[PDB]
DNA sequence: GGAGAAGGAGCAGAGCG
DNA sequence: CGCTCTGCTCCTTCTCCTTCCTCTCGATG
RNA sequence: AUCGAGAGGA
């Protein structure tokens, strides 16, 4: 029920002035603060304090006091996020980088 | 898992972007050519000649939340873009 | 251990005169590659042609090692290295210490115990009797 | 801020919403698995309108003078009407529209008659009826049995999903409920055969061009929604806007608090 | 001791080599880089098994460039020695503080400190192998090794081998 | 020019992942470094004349791994290091499926 | 840049180290892009 | 050389001491940098990263181009207590029975078989931490919940335990019967914890260990992260973290000098603090208590948090955003005769601006025409490369009209016609203010848009400036003609509506000209059909 | 200076003696 | 019903928090 | 060169 009036609250904001977005756009946002069970801000308290890979939320708002915990618990990151890939240098998993393309050689000979 | 893949067989956008840079490069590197010259010497438009005829040998590799994957041949997927 | 088909496969302590029979078994299929493009004297020489028509003549070294290999071979009769393989496999006998014994000489059990320090203690000797002299007769046959 | 928020939300090869971690956040992108790209604003006829408009703009009765299929329509005149096994057919779109009419009245409370909805069916019918300049003066060879059947074999090819298991297959349904609504509003017999007198080819054309609009339409996987929709929002947040920082950030303490006692 | 292992190598193949005739060509390649081979894990590499059935996996194009990667399985043949092993060798070189003979595809070093006593180097002989004791081992003749311990190296991989014991000892 | 966090965020928008990494990394900060295998930590000596290896500590010489990364990237690896934090970068993901 | 030397200064401070000042000038014409 | 991989995940932990002493490549003794050119080994030596022109690098050469830094090694005097972690060493003390080794509680109490059954270790953590911090005592005998009468022994000490205080960089026990914690004691507390109870309490057996929170050895980073400064007439002004180690050094040697000699015991516990205070400030120069190291020049030092952590650090200044190559900024201004995805670039710009073309059997005689116009002219290039990576620069050679171009050789083409580059206007607020367009080069110092593409843009031609980038491979040339195009974005997700529309003078002058009582002479329509493009010549 | 986390302190009721 | 014990409620502390570019100027080791 | 401060834009 707190999604649908959290919702109902944002798109009366964005409306006021006369704008017009989308449905979808806001129905994400509001689905986000609420997958975890609860009204999850999206402050330094809320999303930066996430389950998520510690090199992701360490570029947010707090850097050097994550990485000490990170190094604590030796958590492990899975580099699936973007940033974590816009740091390392690699293709994020994002666009044309979320497959991969191969050569068929079968094809390869029937096209002769 | 070839049988019942369960994604679409329209080739996204996105797949279209990369297939036609990654065919054009090998081009310029002087991969071998498919289809006939018609003077087109730029090779990003000899690619995009070469996937109306469906002459590109190149499987598209979809991942899966999971992890998993079904493969795609470029012959297979649908091209309407 | 495993193999990259993903299947279970024991560490395979491969004998050495066996080595070479699979080894001619593989160089015939390298000529047959090409084509479609016994006493250790006949099997030095044999596998001795084998290389030559399926390699460029580079490897000296291996050619060198299999000649070697050769001259000191034991069970070369494939038909008869079955047996070999039967009468030490058949024990349970780690496959490690199949190797040795199917590819170095021996004749008693105290003799295999003193070359090898892992038969020194937990093997049946019994069955080293029964089986090195019958390995002894069947080594004597080539 | 926001952006760090959503920035790892994508669409997967699934039609499905997760972030990085692999958590479904929207088990189809938007509640329709539709871009915001290929949609626009369209009228859903079937829920104004005084109950007598709605039947006489929809009901079709071959066998009683209230609603008699004019002759002049149809090269087959007669031979449809006193027609019982056509009736029935009749009777079905009707009972799936009344449905759909007192359905669509709970999702839109207020009444509001026009949402976005993809493909645009009003503009693809009249580039039907210029396609080879249909003759609106003489009478169609369309049939009833063509017409209601056509329209359930198009609802078929509304294909947003491909799992072949009974959980995808009914969220498929699920996915077009109220695209399908739309389309029955506005390819019933009774609208088709006299306000859009087309050709069974024209006909036949449109349902083939429905089908090829939507399936263009559907969202393409591997999408970066999250940042997208991050973006849609900041933009005309530059233009209320305290209150949003107020939203945004929880912040139990708001500045006026208050009720709507009904 | 010989072993049959399945080896995976991953080969790059440069734009150019995209031909029909590829297929082949990978093959080719595969041969020469694994045949006649040398590391710490499995020694020496011999041979592959199985050369046909050869597992070419698809070829994954790098991003990075139009070169794609291979990886390719077999079965292979390799040489593991282990420390105390026991193997029926030959002579390969003579020399006054030891004998290089072949051990496998491995050449052993027989240091003189791990042989009988009694056996000495003669230099008057030709070959110059020891004959001080009953153990005469020269180039032509056979020698039992038993490997004291393997000493791999990048380019080659060689052991330390020893007679002074109640077996392995000459021919 | 700055390509800043903005600029990054459009291209993520567009999904031209290529261009975000091409802009990255080949306009500027370019760096081939080595690692260990054993351990995920750049201290491999790159005897690059000789084509030897070697990573002190883990006495290997068979687990080098040539990695590109941001010239950038590299020093906040090695800071952190230095702040006693040890960002061992694996080639291989532990989960297999 | 690019222009003509308009004046060459040589002098020194209170500490009798020697300064150089050079005032270089040149004709600024009304472009295309030019704010007005 | 080696494989080339890419990296999959990352693991992160801590240094163990005995690894880092194995890492290191020279033990730094001396504070001492110099004597005029040489330099003493204990510190910053050629054994770690070289100064230019000495190929050492630790026997690596290539000087700074291909050749990184390593890292150094540092035997502390006495254990220090590390600055991220001294709040976690308080809870984590506060659960241990505080010279046992063993937890203050087990798993016979209900309340932790549900914390120790959490899966997520932080929360597991945290829980056992509400709970034993306030046990107070360790008693060996406690009474089994399944049979109160019966008592389980597992308390070794069997005492109490003090309530851990944080006293500026240092730790302070109130015992319920009050001193200052030892360093040493903690170390020994911790290495006594099993690794049943490292899992419970969140650390990894083989990456986190309690003890390993507390500093034996410093690596030291090599010249690379603290780069040598040349800035003055051959002054060094060091960076800060190489005066910072100097500093430590100092006070290591003065505690270690202490101790041995005469063992002053106040004069240790000062010494020990002042090597406590140096290691904390370089660590992170912003504590909570007032010590604030501050530089000879009077300016609070650089620690190694300040690099990194806000704006313009190591991650947002760096990383997440970085300044480019390829690209130009200038003032805009409108063009009617230009159509939407096209932009006018001035000559001074794209003699600049090059792109990599492969020469190719398909392109080598127009690549060999560029060559030999060279980069005075526009329709040149500026560089060739060889397959060796001979970049022959053409700027200083007459080989332009020498040079034999071959097949595989890279050429710095100019940025001609039709080659996309992509735009931005400072600020990127949403998607649709990055687009890609085409290129024709014009004659004059400014950028030439259509004027219906501002819209997008939110752009104005009263000055403001507009960013272009320029793609290198091929394959992103395709990525951005397919999926950043202008056309493709004439549709917007934002509003479901066309961003993109006739506006300002083309709007008004479109009213007046369908407006019905508008007539056209035939002299003037001649003209009018002509202007249209895809005229098909039918009056 | 604001807002949220954190830690002490006092209190009152429920069970105990 | 006092003792005790315990959790609840109250009441202070105690951190740590915000696009892009181009010029000039004084001051340090 | 950097840092710090300032002015001015987009
Ligand atoms: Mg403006
Ligand atoms: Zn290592
Ligand atoms: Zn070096
Ligand atoms: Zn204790």
């Amino acid at each position: 029920a707190g999604r649908a009036a959290l919702y109902k609250e944002v798109y009366n904001v964005i409306a006021s002035d006369g704008s017009y977005v989308n449905y979808r756009h806001m129905a994400l946002l509001v689905d986000v603060m609420t997958t975890q069970g609860g009204l999850t801000s999206v402050t330094r308290h809320g999303f930066n304090r996430s389950n998520t890979g510690a090199l992701m939320r360490c570029s947010f708002e707090e850097t050097v006091e994550i990485l000490f915990e990170a190094g604590a618990s030796a958590e492990l990151d899975d580099c699936r996020g973007v940033s974590e890939n816009v740091i390392l240098g690699q293709m994020a998993p994002i666009g044309t980088g979320a497959f991969d393309v191969m050569i068929d050689e079968e094809s390869l000979v029937k096209y002769m | 898992p070839k049988d019942q893949r369960a994604t679409t067989p329209y080739m996204t956008k996105y797949e279209r972007a990369r297939i036609l840079g990654t065919r054009a490069l090998q081009i310029s590197m002087n991969a071998p050519v498919f289809v006939d010259l018609e003077g087109e010497t730029d090779p990003l438009r000899i690619a995009m000649k070469e996937l109306a005829e469906k002459k590109i040998p190149l499987v598209i590799r979809r991942y899966l939340p999971d992890g998993s994957f079904e493969d795609w041949s470029v012959e297979e997927l649908i091209v309407d873009l | 251990q495993i193999n990259h088909q993903g299947e279970e496969e024991e560490l395979i302590a491969l004998n050495l005169s066996e080595a070479r029979l699979v080894i001619k078994e593989a160089l015939v299929e390298r000529r047959r590659a090409f084509k479609r493009s016994e006493t250790r004297e006949k099997e030095l020489e044999s596998i001795d042609v084998l290389l030559e028509q399926t390699t460029g003549g580079n490897n000296k070294d291996l050619k060198n090692t299999m000649q070697y290999l050769t001259n000191f071979s034991r069970f070369r009769d494939q038909e008869t290295v079955g047996a070999v393989i039967q009468l030490l496999k058949s024990t349970g006998l780690h496959p490690f210490e199949v190797a040795q014994l199917g590819s170095l000489a021996c004749d008693t059990a105290d003799e295999a115990k003193t070359l090898i320090p892992s038969l020194n203690n937990k093997i049946s000797d019994d069955e080293l009797e029964r089986i090195l002299k019958e390995l002894s007769n069947l080594e004597t046959l080539y | 801020r926001l952006v760090k928020a959503l920035e790892d939300i994508m669409v997967h090869y699934d039609n499905t919403t997760r972030n990085s971690l692999g958590n479904v956040i929207q088990f189809i992108y938007g509640e329709d698995g539709m871009d915001a790209a290929h949609i626009e604003k369209q009228s859903l006829d079937t829920i104004g309108g005084s109950d007598a408009a709605f039947e006489k703009r929809y009901r079709v009765d071959l066998l009683n003078t209230d609603h008699t299929l004019d002759p002049s329509l149809l090269e087959s005149g007669s031979e449809i009407l006193g027609d019982l096994k056509l009736q029935v057919l009749l009777d079905e779109e009707y009972k799936q529209l009344v449905k759909d009419r007192k359905f669509l009245r709970e999702v839109f409370v207020d009444g509001e008659a026009n949402w976005p909805l993809p493909v645009n069916i009003r503009r693809i019918i009249q580039n039907a009826q210029q396609t080879f300049h249909i003759d609106h003066t003489k009478p169609s060879d369309l049939t009833i049995k063509d017409i209601v059947l056509g329209v359930k074999d198009l609802q078929e090819n509304l294909l947003v999903l491909r799992g072949k298991n009974e959980i995808i297959q009914n969220a498929q349904r699920d996915a077009v409920t109220l695209f399908c609504c739309l389309l029955r509003s506005r390819l019933a017999t009774r609208r088709v055969l006299q306000e859009y007198r087309l050709t069974k080819q024209a006909f036949d054309w449109v349902l083939s061009n429905i089908e090829a609009q939507f399936l263009r339409s559907v969202v393409h996987p591997g999408e970066m929604v999250g940042v997208l929709a991050a973006q849609s929002i900041g933009e005309p947040a530059t233009q209320g806007v305290p209150r949003l920082k107020e939203i945004l950030n929880v912040a139990k303490n708001m500045k006026t608090p208050s009720l709507t006692v009904y | 001791m010989f072993f049959i292992k399945d080896l995976s190598l991953n080969i790059t193949l440069h734009p150019s080599f995209f031909g029909p005739r590829m297929k082949q060509y990978l093959k080719t390649k595969l041969l020469e880089e694994v045949e006649g081979s040398c590391t710490g894990k499995f020694g020496y590499i011999l041979c592959v098994l199985d050369y046909d059935n050869i597992d070419i996996q698809r070829g994954r194009i790098l991003p990075t460039d139009g070169s794609a990667e291979f990886n390719v399985k077999y079965r292979a043949v390799v040489f593991k020695p282990f420390k105390g092993e026991v193997v029926d060798g030959t002579v390969v070189s003579c020399s006054q503080h030891g004998f290089e003979v072949q051990v496998g595809p491995m050449k052993v070093f027989v240091t003189k400190h791990l042989m009988p006593q009694d056996l000495t180097f003669n230099a008057g002989s030709n070959p110059p192998s020891y004959q001080s004791s009953e153990d005469v081992i020269t180039i032509k003749s056979r020698i039992r090794v038993k490997i004291e311990g393997c000493i791999s190296q990048v380019s080659s991989i060689h052991a330390i081998g020893s007679i002074k014991e109640d077996y392995l000892g000459a021919i | 020019l700055r390509f800043g966090e903005m600029e990054r965020d459009c291209m993520i928008a567009h999904g031209a992942a290529s261009f975000l990494k091409e802009r990255l990394m080949e306009a500027s900060d370019a760096f081939r470094v080595h690692i260990c295998g054993i351990c995920g930590l750049m201290t491999v000596i790159a005897k690059l004349n000789h084509n030897q290896f070697e990573c002190k500590g883990c006495d290997n010489k068979i687990d080098i791994y040539q990695i590109h990364i941001p010239y950038a990237a590299k020093l906040l690896f090695q800071e952190l290091m230095a702040m006693n934090i040890t960002p061992r970068l694996y080639t291989d993901r532990s989960r297999d499926f | 840049e690019n222009g003509i030397v308009d004046q060459v200064l040589v002098t020194t401070n209170q500490d009798g180290l020697k300064f150089v000042k050079v005032r270089v000038r040149t004709t600024k014409i009304p472009q295309i892009g030019d704010k007005f | 050389s080696a494989p080339l991989r890419t990296v999959k995940e990352v693991q992160f932990g801590l240094f163990s001491p005995e690894e880092v002493r194995a890492i290191s490549v020279a033990k730094i003794r001396f504070p001492e940098t110099m004597q005029t050119r040489a330099k003493i080994g204990g510190l910053n030596d050629p054994r770690l990263g070289s100064i230019d022109r000495n190929l050492k690098c630790q026997t690596c050469q290539e000087g700074m181009n291909e050749c990184p830094g390593h890292f150094g090694h540092i035997d502390l005097a006495k254990p220090v207590f590390h600055v991220g972690f001294i709040a976690k060493i308080k809870k984590v003390c506060e659960c241990v029975c505080m010279h046992c080794g063993k937890l203050l509680l087990d798993e016979h109490n209900e309340l932790m078989r549900q914390a120790l059954a959490i899966k997520d270790s932080k929360k597991r953590f945290a829980a056992i931490w509400t709970l034993c911090k306030t046990k107070m005592v360790c008693e060996t005998d406690v009474p089994s919940e399944d049979d109160p009468t019966q008592l389980v022994s597992r308390g070794g000490c069997g005492n109490t335990q003090p309530t851990i205080r944080k006293d500026g960089l240092k730790l302070v026990g109130s015992w319920k019967k009050l001193r200052v914690l030892s360093t040493e004691e903690i170390l020994n507390i911790f290495k006594h914890i099993s690794v049943k109870d490292f899992t419970s309490l969140g650390f990894n057996e083989v990456f986190s260990r309690p003890e390993w929170m507390i500093l034996t050895c410093l690596p030291v980073p090599p010249p690379p992260v603290r780069p040598s400064i040349s800035f003055n007439e051959s002054q060094r002004g060091e960076d800060d973290l190489t005066f910072k180690l100097a500093d430590i050094l100092k006070a290591n040697i003065s505690l270690e000098t202490l101790e041995h000699n005469g063992a002053p015991h106040h004069a240790i516990e000062e010494a020990e603090s002042l090597l406590q205070f140096h290691v904390a400030t370089y660590m992170d120069n912003d504590i909570a208590g007032q010590p604030q190291a501050l530089q000879k020049s009077g300016r609070p030092v650089k620690s190694i948090r300040a690099r990194l952590k806000g704006k313009e650090g190591r991650i947002r200044g760096n990383l997440m955003g970085k300044r480019v190559d390829f690209s130009a900024r200038t003032v805009i201004s409108g063009d009617p005769n230009l159509e939407l995805d096209q932009v006018g670039v001035p000559k001074s710009i794209a003699k600049t601006l090059t792109y990599p073309e492969v020469v190719t059997p398909y392109n080598i005689d127009r690549l060999t025409q560029l060559v030999r116009n060279g980069p005075n002219e526009h329709p040149g290039a500026k560089y060739v490369i060889r397959d060796s990576g001979d970049r022959i620069d053409l700027r200083y050679s007459k080989r332009a009209g020498d040079i034999q171009l071959q097949y595989g050789w890279k050429v710095e083409r100019h940025i001609m016609d039709n080659d996309p580059v992509l735009f931005n206007r400072q600020p990127s607020l949403h998607k649709m203010s990055m687009m890609a367009h085409r290129v024709k080069v014009i004659p004059y110092s400014t950028f030439r848009l259509n004027l219906s593409v501002t819209s997008p843009y939110n752009a104005d031609f009263d000055g403001d400036e507009m960013n272009l980038h320029v793609p290198q491979s091929e394959e992103t040339r395709a990525e951005l003609s397919q999926l950043c195009a202008v056309p493709l974005q004439i549709v917007s997700p934002q509003s479901n509506k066309p961003c993109m529309g006739i506006v300002q003078d083309t709007l008004c002058g479109i009213r007046k000209l369908t407006l019905r009582d508008t007539f056209i002479e035939l002299d003037q329509v001649l003209n009018m059909l002509y202007w249209v493009p895809d005229w098909d010549g039918v009056i």
